[PDB]
């Protein structure tokens, strides 16, 4: 079983902040990792797949890099409705093991 | 001519070494029965696209073909078969009371990339070397036939050009004229192929002159004075002003014809006569798009 | 559209059995896997299992083998998530996803409404 | 017959059969022309040339 | 047998291991002008030696959002070594090239060059974006010289015409799988026996990614692509004071 | 003063007609015709070389209309996945459009013989798989899956060091000549349609790219002929050129 970890457990940024996340894979996924976007309340929404690809009907500020066992989701320029849940799956192997999860809030 | 490398040099050797010929083709190439192979080595059906070369691959090798004598006739794709028909190249307007000829006569410099059908034929190749035949279809606007004497004269590059409907240059003494009447079936004559080159090439990479290029004379980018085979004047023969508003239409009929140098056909709509300019914010795909590559 | 509905909120007790559908509409049933996913409230995403409805196929977690059944009634183009004798341990948002249409590797490109089963005494 | 020669196909191999009624020989019927095809002038205009059964890159 | 080439000339010797074939343009040799076919009643020269060698141009980097680049004959040695200065110092200029086209990765580099030679490679302007000013190319665009220039619509080809038919014309692929250099034999084309080397560019040269460059994080990301070029059975005549355009 | 009896059709003025024309310059002679690389004496000469075929007509947007020349291929689950889909009409609105056979076929209403479709593999060195292609005949709706389009004509491509395949879609038409087939009627004419599928997968080692591109080249046999040549379709003028 591949166990993934997402860094920050959580952080907080403003509207234009530039907000990173890290994904950790404990076997060598190549580029099999895909980055799910879930409001409060709602379903999660594929934001990017094969770890770089950007979903169809997704705002470009949205870019995905790393390969082997370390992954990052980058926010260019954050806006209100990129407050939500990021998680990271792995597709390479079954289980397809999810991510803790990294939670965006507005700071204050 | 005494040193070795002199003897055995290759300078000066003219003639065309060409590693292919040409072969009569009256109709499509037969089919041949071919049964199953199951053998290794040899693989028709695996191609290098990288060589630049097309598929040699045919039925008879990819599946089991029966003998079939294709009679099919290539005789219509040919540059004839494809070129010798009259298109609209020009129109010409003599209006009574306007601002385009106003004065009863009209100069029109030749030129048969005012129309699309045409041009996007004609621009299928490169170089193209044949003698066309004009005819000119005057009537009103409405399409009324009126009894009007009409001139029509071809003035060469360098020959005085009318500048009014009662010109010198109008007693044609030297500039073959035709002298029609609208009442008449549509005049129609034959022109050689009146080019200082071999061929009329419709594109030209390169100026026609020599001296700095600037951005004032980049128009002249493009110009290719082989091309330039002079004006079409046409007038209502009279002193006075004609009765009638007019307008002549005149279709080419390329023949005798021979093209050098294919080339991929438009698939932007054209902007300006005798240039490649097209719409850069509205560039459109060849053809027709679809949601899905799996869909149809 | 392609989309996917599920059955609706859902109220049991610990150890009776359960069946919850999903019905894939605007797309193919026999050509995509559909899997499942859980969330405890308050908790993330947990991948269950994924099912390819033609010639049914079905990889399971670990973690959910022997605890449920994924299947697949390519006839009415519906994944079901059959459960044998509920726990109280039950209770979450179920999901019925689709991955993506280029490849199975590209993760759950599409996503159901969300089914809330709820299992108490 | 006894007319000048100025078409533009004159100097070619391609067989024309036209009617003309002028001395100039532009003025002639298109005519048919000749049917013979090259495909390898644009197909297969590789200096080394392979066969169907044989692999392109060996 | 086919993949293995070398091509000699002058002074100059390119050895390849990854290629293709040697496309000959429209399956013509370059020759020198008959004297049927001969305009002009002075005698030209033949340098051969001096120049009918390869000489280097540029080099590009092909990148994973390249558009493509297009080069002008023989606008691009006008000014490179004894071809350029013949050039400069005669009116009539006539010769065929050899084209040799090359761009060498690893074999887990993936991409595809579409390498094609456009004879009368007219560029076409946006017209001022909506297509109502009738705008030209400047002279830098028209002839960019050994440098080359940048397609800014690879798809019509900056003219209007689609990229998907351009291999009418001789061409090769550069398949980095399959091979890592394309060369083009292309004879002098024109509607005249000789013509000017400063004013007129018989042909383009279109290096264009179709399929896009593409590697992993680790390789390599510098892929540079040389473009070689060799004049043959090359004829000058009309010599005065040398001119440069 | 010869007798003589003009019929109908006198004074009209038909622009497909074969006739003799008044010259207009006597004892003119033309600039002789010296050899000129690249001569086309048929149109069929055209025809037969291969062009770029769009099978990924997704993209409409001036931006990314390169990525319409060719289409992905990656690492699927060994289901037989189905990688593309087109039709097999060269006449007809679509991927062949963009082709010198679809855009010369505009120009004819009638076409008989043989296609060839070359696909060209650009992936890594490294990169194995294997597709099948599949021509299904007229009749035959879109294939739901492999097993479905093995039914009809197929080709197994293997990449290895010839990067090309061939799919040569045989002509098998009832009639001897076909219109070109569009929605309607006229879909009685259609071709077919060529489908790729995952033979085995898309595979390949760490450290090389896990998608890659196919490049389809369509052409057309030496048995394959036009007839009736007529106005194209394909593009319409607007704004009539200045
Ligand atoms: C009594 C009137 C006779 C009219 C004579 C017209 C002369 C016809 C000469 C051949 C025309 C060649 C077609 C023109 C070429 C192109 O349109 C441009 N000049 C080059 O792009």
């Amino acid at each position: 079983d591949i166990q993934m970890t997402q860094s920050p457990s959580s952080l907080s940024a403003s509207v234009g902040d530039r907000v990173t996340i890290t994904c950790r894979a404990s076997q060598s996924i190549s580029s099999y990792l895909n980055w799910y976007q879930q409001k409060p309340g709602k379903a999660p929404k594929l934001l990017i797949y094969a770890a770089s690809s950007l979903q169809s009907g997704v705002p470009s500020r949205f870019s995905g890099s790393g390969s082997g066992t370390d992954f990052t989701l980058t926010i260019s320029s954050l806006q209100p409705e990129d407050f939500a849940t990021y998680y990271c799956q792995q597709s390479y192997s079954t289980p397809r093991t999810f991510g803790p999860g990294t939670k965006v809030d507005i700071k204050r | 001519d005494r040193v070795a490398d002199m003897i055995e040099s290759s300078i000066g050797n003219s003639v065309s070494r060409a590693l292919t010929q040409a072969l009569p083709a009256p109709t499509g190439q037969n089919t041949q029965v071919s049964s199953h192979r199951l053998d290794t080595g040899e693989v028709p059906a695996l191609q290098a696209a990288e060589i630049g070369a097309s598929s040699n691959t045919s039925d008879e090798s990819m599946i089991e073909t029966r003998c079939v004598l294709n009679s099919h006739s290539t005789a219509e794709t040919t540059l004839d078969s494809f070129f010798s028909r009259a298109g609209l190249v020009g129109e010409i307007d003599l209006p009574l009371e306007g601002t385009t000829n106003p004065n009863g006569y009209a100069n029109w410099d030749i030129d048969i990339t005012g129309y699309a059908q045409m041009r996007r034929k004609v621009e299928l190749f490169t170089y193209m070397r044949f003698d066309a035949e004009f005819t000119f279809v005057a009537c009103t606007p409405t399409g009324q036939v009126v009894p009007q004497l009409l001139q029509y004269m071809f003035v060469p590059p360098g020959a005085p050009k009318p500048e009014s409907r009662e010109s010198l240059a109008w007693q044609t003494a030297t500039n073959p004229s035709v002298f029609v009447k609208l009442t008449d079936p549509p005049a129609q004559v034959s022109v050689p192929f009146m080019s200082p080159a071999s061929a009329y090439q419709w594109f030209y990479d390169g100026y026609p002159t020599f001296g700095e290029h600037k951005q004032e004379k980049d128009l002249e980018y493009g110009a290719c004075p082989n091309n330039m085979m002079g004006t079409f004047s046409v007038r209502t023969v009279g002193s006075s002003k004609s009765k009638y508003a007019l307008v002549v239409r005149i279709y080419m009929r390329m023949k005798h014809v021979r093209a050098w140098i294919p080339r991929p056909m438009r698939n932007q709509n054209y902007l300006f006569k005798a240039n490649p300019n097209y719409a850069g914010d509205s560039i459109k795909p060849t053809g027709t798009s679809r949601n899905a590559i799996t869909t149809l | 559209e392609v989309q996917l509905v599920q059955s609706g909120a859902e109220v049991k007790k610990p150890g009776e059995s359960l069946k919850i559908s999903c019905k894939g509409s605007g797309y193919s049933f026999t050509s995509y896997w559909i899997g499942w996913v859980r969330q405890m409230p308050g908790k993330g995403l947990e991948w269950m299992g994924i099912i390819y409805p033609g010639d049914s196929d079905t990889r399971y977690s670990p973690s959910f083998q022997g605890q449920v059944t994924i299947s697949a009634d390519k006839s009415i183009s519906t994944a079901y998530l059959q459960w044998s004798s509920l726990k109280a341990s039950d209770t979450a948002m179920y999901y019925c996803a689709r991955l993506h249409s280029s490849s199975w590797f590209y993760g759950m490109d599409v996503w159901g409404q969300g089914t809330t089963v709820t299992v108490s005494s | 017959s006894h007319e000048n020669s100025n078409s533009a196909t004159e100097g070619s191999t391609i067989n024309y059969t036209t009617i003309n009624y002028y001395k100039d020989s532009y003025a002639a019927t298109a005519g048919k022309q000749s049917l013979k095809q090259d495909p390898d002038k644009f197909a297969n205009p590789v200096k080394d040339i392979f066969t169907e059964m044989a692999a392109p890159l060996k | 047998s086919d993949r293995v080439a070398q091509l000699t000339i002058g002074n100059s010797t390119i050895t390849t291991q990854e290629a293709a074939n040697i496309i000959v343009g429209y399956g013509e040799w370059p020759s020198y002008c008959s004297d049927d076919d001969a305009t002009a009643v002075d005698k030209p020269t033949r340098p051969d030696v001096s120049v009918n060698r390869f000489y280097t141009l540029d080099t590009k980097l092909w990148e994973k959002s390249s558009k493509g680049w297009y080069w002008k004959f023989p606008d691009v040695l006008t000014e490179t070594g004894v071809f350029g200065q013949n050039a400069q110092f005669h009116y009539l200029y006539r010769s065929g090239f050899c084209i040799h086209v090359q761009c060498n990765a690893s074999k887990f580099h993936q991409g595809a060059l579409l390498v094609a030679i456009l004879p009368e490679y007219v560029i076409g302007t946006v017209a001022g974006g909506t297509g109502t000013e009738d705008s030209h190319p400047p002279y830098i665009q028209t002839q960019p010289g050994a440098d080359g220039f940048e397609l800014q619509h690879p798809y019509v080809l900056d003219a209007g015409i689609p990229i998907s038919q351009l291999t009418v014309c001789p061409h090769q692929w550069i398949n980095l799988r399959t091979n890592n250099c394309a060369t083009i034999i292309v004879p002098y084309m024109n509607t005249l026996p000789f013509d000017s080397a400063l004013n007129h560019c018989n042909f383009g040269l279109l290096v264009v990614p179709i399929s896009p460059l593409d590697f992993d994080q680790g390789a390599t990301p510098v892929i540079p692509i040389t473009i070689t070029l060799a004049p043959m059975c090359s004829e000058f005549a009309g010599l005065r004071q040398a001119v440069t355009q | 003063g010869f007798p003589t009896e003009l019929k109908p059709g006198t004074n009209q003025f038909l622009t497909t007609d074969d006739g003799v024309s008044a010259p207009i310059l006597p004892n003119f002679h033309p600039t002789p015709c010296i050899h000129i690389p690249g001569e086309v004496r048929n149109l069929l000469e055209l025809c037969q070389v291969e062009t770029i075929l769009e099978v990924n007509n997704v993209p409409t947007n001036a931006t990314s209309l390169m990525e319409r020349l060719r289409f992905p291929v990656s690492a699927q689950a060994g289901k037989g996945e189905l990688c593309a889909v087109f039709r097999a009409d060269p006449g007809r609105d679509g991927p062949w459009q963009s082709t010198m056979l679809g855009q010369l076929c505009g120009y004819y209403t009638q076409w008989s013989g043989s296609l060839e479709v070359t696909f060209m593999f650009t992936g890594s060195f490294m990169a194995t798989g294997k597709m099948l292609i599949a021509y299904t005949p007229p009749g035959g709706p879109l294939p739901k899956d492999r097993a479905t389009a093995m039914l009809g004509t197929h080709v197994i491509w293997d990449f290895g060091l010839q990067s090309s395949v061939t799919l040569v879609i045989p002509w098998i038409s009832n009639t001897h000549y076909r219109a070109h087939a569009r929605d309607g009627v006229f879909d009685y004419y259609t071709t077919g349609l060529v489908s790729i599928w995952y033979q085995t997968n898309y595979v390949v080692p760490i450290g090389a790219p896990n998608t890659a591109y196919i490049i389809a080249l369509a052409a057309a046999q030496k048995n394959f002929t036009m007839k009736l040549c007529k106005d194209t379709s394909h593009i319409l003028q607007t704004a009539s050129i200045q």
